[PDB]
């Protein structure tokens, strides 16, 4: 990553689209000393531009990225108590404690705002917060039912890994065509209708007694914070989330078409702290659809007033540990003594 | 370009660039001496009066070229054919694709009569010179004409008619000294696999 | 029946403005898109633009600054003007009725939706030659007989403009054996043609070609002798 | 390992031997930035040729390689 000699596929234009994806030309150390060859390069986001002060490129010959069930068990002389109470206040009164040696197996789903895959509630929809008054604390809303979300990114890339040199291992993406729209997704709404209604129901049966509930979109920040940043197999998807949060729920009473969400695939993500960026460099093949079950909501409340006669709720998140509390909610490792 | 076929057989004509985005290809048929006339719209839809012998290739598989297929070809199908490409990733095309001439080989074997005249004394007296090569009584209507100066190909001064109802003409314009210089000039007519030559000298 | 008939001057001088009209019957002009298209000799058609009473109108970018298209509802006609013409604008020009279609997919493919146009009714066309010649008369030379007992014999009609030239033999008393070739348009922008007769080699009849070029008021009778 | 400028010690020949061993000339980064010096190099197997897509060079100041008795015991 130094400088990129990029161009655009636009020969006539409307809306000043530019491009998130660009097919570019480069100068590349191949073999020996100081030889180069003309090489294709793609950048997800004209000359230069590069990367900012770090770039790890994952790639690799044999890998992939799909969450795999991982069980957490207690050792010898240790147990794990487990609240099987369907209605838990989170800080509170639990009647049924059991002790398992090992969990059923938890899947490592890295996402924000919605839980994808994950676990469902046994009885009704359950809302959970560390401090229902403190708006800075997250609200893990667990569903008894999944809201659909089908994501088809029909962007196409052909894998070419040129092994020109010993230390060097280079890829080449950006072949062919197909004119795929960005990367695309859908959320299926009937579930979303009943679920959101029931959520405002739970909210109004908890802290919200008599209030009109409104849901505005993300408040702003890093691309991982503004969009529903999740992964479809190692590429980082970012979705405009207005379609999920654009409904004003009337306190008076309740009030085939599917919701289609605009998404983008990224290669350059920022893992860890800033020790380095991570790239999934050769997205292989094309036309890859991931069907998911919306198992969740992570919310932060917009501190409002009482003269507004309404309560506003915004998508929050970021620390995946919240997602694990949303998963590791019924496990606490304990030890036994005579 | 050119595509030739026997009556009853199937002709195929390729036009335009390889597809990039989704396509709507329009095909037009233009008979000799006539305005262009259409054939197909929306890749495979036909207007009133067009039979199902004419079919267009789907606006489909990426990186491929649009093709017009004509089955059970008849002599009436002889014409120039043009496409107009609409491709979702390309600008509006304001020029039609390059045309293809369909030849229907219905009849054999008539051989051309060639006659070659030297420049007239009067033209020479006008300080001009023209060699006249007359070609007639041939069918089909495809010939090519080439000229030779001695054994050398002529690179300039040749004007040749497209034949019509066949007959064709070729004229070599020379100066009087060019004419007098060489041992001879030759008119070579290429027709249906064979070449007939006539020669002329001062 | 929908019927279009183009008209124009036939000849335009370089730098002048070309003005063409398309007379329409069998439909009203307001109710159609109308497209002008042009096609040079030996080339593929080159369109020009489309116009609609609605204002949904567009011009070929390469001609953008020189072209104007209009509809006249009162006279039921479509018009074209093209300024600053050159030889490159010489072509057969056609008026047509332009229909619109859309390629529509799933919303996942919205970026790939597009409209296309097709020209479903054409006029007979009007020929436009942009050249600079007021008139030019032909030069006529005999093609002498020299050599089945039969010889050929002719007249060369050199360097005239415009078409056409008529050639007869013996005032009309020889139409058999007669072959008058189509004219060639030379790189000079002038035409030439030849006419020939095939006759028995044996000093009876006299052979005279009569050439007439009406545009230049030229008539020439030329005796052709061995 | 980039390119090798090799020659042969054969000034007269039979059997078309070529050579498995070659004494070669090179261009070598020594100290500082972008200086070189003419250096001998041997290749066991004319210009170029190099290595194919990996080369670890052991060498080292103090080493050798002779098998040493290793006992395997049960815990
Ligand atoms: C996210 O949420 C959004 C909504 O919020 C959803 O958006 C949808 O996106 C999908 C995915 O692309 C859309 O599906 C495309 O729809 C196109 C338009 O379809 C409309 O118009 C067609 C007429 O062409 C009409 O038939 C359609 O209704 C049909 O289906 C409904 C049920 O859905 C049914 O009730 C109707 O009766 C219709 O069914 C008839 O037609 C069917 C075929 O379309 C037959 O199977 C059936 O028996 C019956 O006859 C609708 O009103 C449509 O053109 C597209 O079809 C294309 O492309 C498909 C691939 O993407 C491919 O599978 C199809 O075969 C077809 O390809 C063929 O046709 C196209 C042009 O039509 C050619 O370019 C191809 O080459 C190919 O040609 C073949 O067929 C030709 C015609 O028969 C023939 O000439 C040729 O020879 C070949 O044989 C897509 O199917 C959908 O429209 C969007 N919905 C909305 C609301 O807009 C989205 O679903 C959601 N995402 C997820 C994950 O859920
Ligand atoms: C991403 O964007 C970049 C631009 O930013 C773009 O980059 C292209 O990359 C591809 C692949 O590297 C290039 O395609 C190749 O082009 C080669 C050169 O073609 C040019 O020159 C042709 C003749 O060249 C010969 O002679 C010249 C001197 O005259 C000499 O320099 C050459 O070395 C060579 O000896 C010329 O014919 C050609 O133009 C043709 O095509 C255009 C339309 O594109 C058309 O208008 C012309 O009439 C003509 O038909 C061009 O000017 C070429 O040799 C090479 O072709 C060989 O390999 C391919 C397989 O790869 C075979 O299919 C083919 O049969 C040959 O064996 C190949 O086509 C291309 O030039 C780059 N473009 C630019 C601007 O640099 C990518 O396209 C973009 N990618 C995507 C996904 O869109
Ligand atoms: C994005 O890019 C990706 C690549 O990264 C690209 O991926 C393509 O995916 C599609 C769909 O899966 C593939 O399409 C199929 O290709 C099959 C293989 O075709 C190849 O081999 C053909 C013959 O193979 C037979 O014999 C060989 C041994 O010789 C054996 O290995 C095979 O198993 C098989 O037995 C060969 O004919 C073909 O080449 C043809 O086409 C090219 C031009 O593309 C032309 O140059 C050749 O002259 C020839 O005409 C090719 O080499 C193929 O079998 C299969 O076709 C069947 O199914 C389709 C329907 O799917 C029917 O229409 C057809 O009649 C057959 O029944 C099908 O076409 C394609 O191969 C992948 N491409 C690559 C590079 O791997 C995507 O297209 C891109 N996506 C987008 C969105 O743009
Ligand atoms: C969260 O929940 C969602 C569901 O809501 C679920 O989503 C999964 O996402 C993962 C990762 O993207 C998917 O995994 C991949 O699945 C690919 C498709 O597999 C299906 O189809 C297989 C064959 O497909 C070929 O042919 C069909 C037409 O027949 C065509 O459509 C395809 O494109 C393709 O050409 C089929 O074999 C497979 O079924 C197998 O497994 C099931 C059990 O799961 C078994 O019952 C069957 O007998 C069979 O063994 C399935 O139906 C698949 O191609 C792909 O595999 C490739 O990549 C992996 C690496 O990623 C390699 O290991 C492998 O060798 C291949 O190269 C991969 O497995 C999965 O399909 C989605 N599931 C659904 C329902 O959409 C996630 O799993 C959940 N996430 C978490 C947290 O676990
Ligand atoms: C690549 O190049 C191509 C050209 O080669 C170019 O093509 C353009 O494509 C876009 C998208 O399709 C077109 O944009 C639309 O234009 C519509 C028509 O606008 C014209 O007419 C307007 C009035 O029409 C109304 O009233 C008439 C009755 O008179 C009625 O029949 C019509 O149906 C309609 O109701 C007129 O106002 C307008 O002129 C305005 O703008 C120009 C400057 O551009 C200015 O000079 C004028 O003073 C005036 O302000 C024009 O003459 C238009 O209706 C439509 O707008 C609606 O939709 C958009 C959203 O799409 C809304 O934002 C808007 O509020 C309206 O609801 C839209 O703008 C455009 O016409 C094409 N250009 C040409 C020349 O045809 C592309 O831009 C390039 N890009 C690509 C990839 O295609
Ligand atoms: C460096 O350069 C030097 C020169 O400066 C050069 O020196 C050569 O060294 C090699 C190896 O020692 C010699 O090769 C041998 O030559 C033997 C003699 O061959 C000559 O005579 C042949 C017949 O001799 C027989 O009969 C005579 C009586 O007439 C009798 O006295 C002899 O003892 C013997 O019985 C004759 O056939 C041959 O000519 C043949 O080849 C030439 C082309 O080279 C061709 O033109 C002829 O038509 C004919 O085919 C020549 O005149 C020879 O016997 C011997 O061959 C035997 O051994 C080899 C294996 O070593 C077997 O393969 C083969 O089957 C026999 O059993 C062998 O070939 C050579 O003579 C030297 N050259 C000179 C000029 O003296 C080296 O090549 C260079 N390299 C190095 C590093 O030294
Ligand atoms: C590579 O080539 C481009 C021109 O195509 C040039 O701008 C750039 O400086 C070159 N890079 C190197 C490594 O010299
Ligand atoms: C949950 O506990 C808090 C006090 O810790 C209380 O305000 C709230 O009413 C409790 N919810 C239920 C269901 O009792
Ligand atoms: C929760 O936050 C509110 C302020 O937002 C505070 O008043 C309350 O004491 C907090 N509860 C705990 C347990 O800290
Ligand atoms: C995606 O598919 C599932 C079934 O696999 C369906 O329930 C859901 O409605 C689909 N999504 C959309 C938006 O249609
Ligand atoms: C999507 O969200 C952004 C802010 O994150 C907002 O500005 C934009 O209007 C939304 N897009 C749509 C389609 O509503
Ligand atoms: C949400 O929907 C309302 C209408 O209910 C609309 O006015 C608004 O523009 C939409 N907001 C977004 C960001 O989509
Ligand atoms: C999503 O939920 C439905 C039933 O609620 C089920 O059909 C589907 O398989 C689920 N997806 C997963 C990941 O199990
Ligand atoms: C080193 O020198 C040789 C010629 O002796 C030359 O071929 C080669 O390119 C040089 N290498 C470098 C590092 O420039």
């Amino acid at each position: 990553c130094v400088t990129l000699q990029c161009t655009n596929v636009t020969n006539n234009i409307t809306d000043d689209m530019r491009g998130e994806l660009k097919n570019c030309s480069f100068n590349m150390t191949t073999e020996l000393r100081d030889k180069k060859q003309k090489v294709y390069s793609l950048f997800y986001r004209y000359r230069l531009i590069n990367c900012n002060t770090s770039a790890i490129t994952q790639a690799c010959p044999k890998v992939s990225f799909e969450p795999i069930p991982i069980h957490y068990c207690a050792p010898a002389g240790f147990a794990i108590l487990k609240c099987k109470d369907k209605k838990f206040n989170g800080t509170g009164p639990c009647p049924s404690v059991s002790t398992v040696q090992c969990t059923h197996g938890i899947k490592p789903v890295v996402s924000t705002q919605l839980l994808l895959n994950g676990s469902l509630a046994e009885e009704e929809v359950m809302i959970r917060s560390e401090n229902i008054t403190n708006n800075a604390k997250n609200i893990l809303v667990q569903f008894n039912t999944p809201v659909q979300i089908n994501c088809t990114r029909p962007n196409n890339n052909t894998r070419k890994s040129i092994r020109i040199g010993p230390g060097q291992a280079f890829y080449a993406t950006g072949d062919i065509i197909g004119d795929i729209r960005q990367a695309h997704c859908n959320v299926s709404k009937a579930t979303w209708n009943e679920t959101l209604g029931k959520v405002v129901k739970q909210l109004r049966k908890h802290f919200g007694n008599n209030t009109i509930i409104r849901f505005a979109n993300s408040s702003g920040g890093d691309l991982e914070v503004t969009t529903h940043s999740f992964n479809c197999g190692g590429e980082f998807f970012y979705c405009n989330t207005s379609g999920l949060f654009n409904s004003t729920w009337i306190s008076n009473t309740s009030v085939n078409d599917s919701i289609t969400l605009p998404c983008r695939i990224k290669q350059i993500i920022n893992m860890w702290q800033r020790i380095g960026q991570a790239m999934y460099a050769p997205p292989i093949q094309g036309v890859i659809r991931c069907v998911s079950n919306i198992t969740g909501l992570i919310l932060t409340r917009d501190g409002g007033s009482t003269n507004s006669t309404t309560e506003t709720f915004r998508p929050g998140g970021g620390d995946m540990r919240d997602n694990w509390r949303s998963e590791l909610y019924k496990y606490k490792v304990v030890k036994i003594e005579p | 370009t050119f595509v030739s076929v026997a009556p009853g057989q199937t002709a195929r004509i390729t036009c335009g660039e390889e597809s990039l985005g989704s396509r709507s290809v329009i095909w037009y048929q233009q008979r000799p001496g006539q305005a262009p006339s259409l054939i197909i719209y929306n890749n495979n839809d036909r207007p009133s009066g067009i039979p199902d012998r004419f079919s267009g290739s789907p606006g489909s598989t990426f990186g491929t070229t649009a093709t017009l297929t004509i089955t059970s070809v008849e002599a009436g199908d002889e014409a120039d054919y043009y496409c107009h490409i609409w491709d979702s990733r390309r600008p509006t095309n304001w020029v039609f694709g390059e045309g293809t001439t369909l030849i229907v080989l219905s009849q054999p074997k008539a051989a051309p009569s060639v006659t070659l005249f030297p420049p007239s004394s009067e033209e020479l007296q006008a300080n001009k010179a023209t060699l006249v090569c007359l070609i007639s009584d041939f069918y089909p209507g495809a010939v090519t004409v080439a000229w030779k100066a001695d054994s050398s190909p002529v690179k300039a001064g040749v004007e040749t008619t497209t034949p019509s109802k066949y007959a064709a003409s070729s004229y070599l314009s020379l100066t009087p000294e060019q004419w007098k210089s060489h041992k001879s000039y030759s008119c070579q007519v290429t027709h249906e696999g064979s070449t007939v030559e006539k020669t002329v000298a001062p | 029946q929908v019927h279009l008939q183009e008209s124009g001057p036939g000849l335009v001088k370089p730098s002048e403005t070309l003005s063409l009209t398309c007379n329409v019957s069998g439909t009203l002009v307001r109710d159609n898109y109308w497209s002008w298209i042009r096609q040079p000799l030996g080339k593929q058609p080159e369109w020009i633009g489309y116009v609609h009473d609605s204002g949904d109108t567009n011009y070929n970018p390469s001609l953008k600054s020189r072209v104007h298209l209009s509809l006249d509802k009162s006279k039921n006609l479509v018009s074209l003007r093209l300024t600053g013409v050159t030889a490159a604008d010489s072509a057969i020009y056609y008026c047509a009725t332009t229909k619109h279609g859309r390629r529509i997919y799933g919303v996942v493919a919205f970026k790939e939706w597009f409209t296309y146009f097709y020209m479903d009714v054409w006029g007979k066309g009007t020929s436009v030659t942009v050249s600079s010649a007021s008139t030019k008369g032909p030069s006529v030379f005999p093609l002498a007989p020299s050599s089945g007992g039969t010889a050929a014999l002719g007249c060369l009609v050199k360097d005239y403009f415009p078409e056409p030239v008529t050639v007869s033999w013996n005032s009309g008393a020889l139409t058999s054996g007669v072959h008058t070739f189509p004219a060639v348009l030379q790189s000079s922008g002038l035409y030439s043609l030849s006419s020939v007769v095939t006759v028995p080699s044996s000093g009876t009849q006299t052979y005279i070609c009569n050439v007439n070029h009406k545009p230049s008021n030229t008539k020439v009778d030329k005796r052709v002798e061995p």
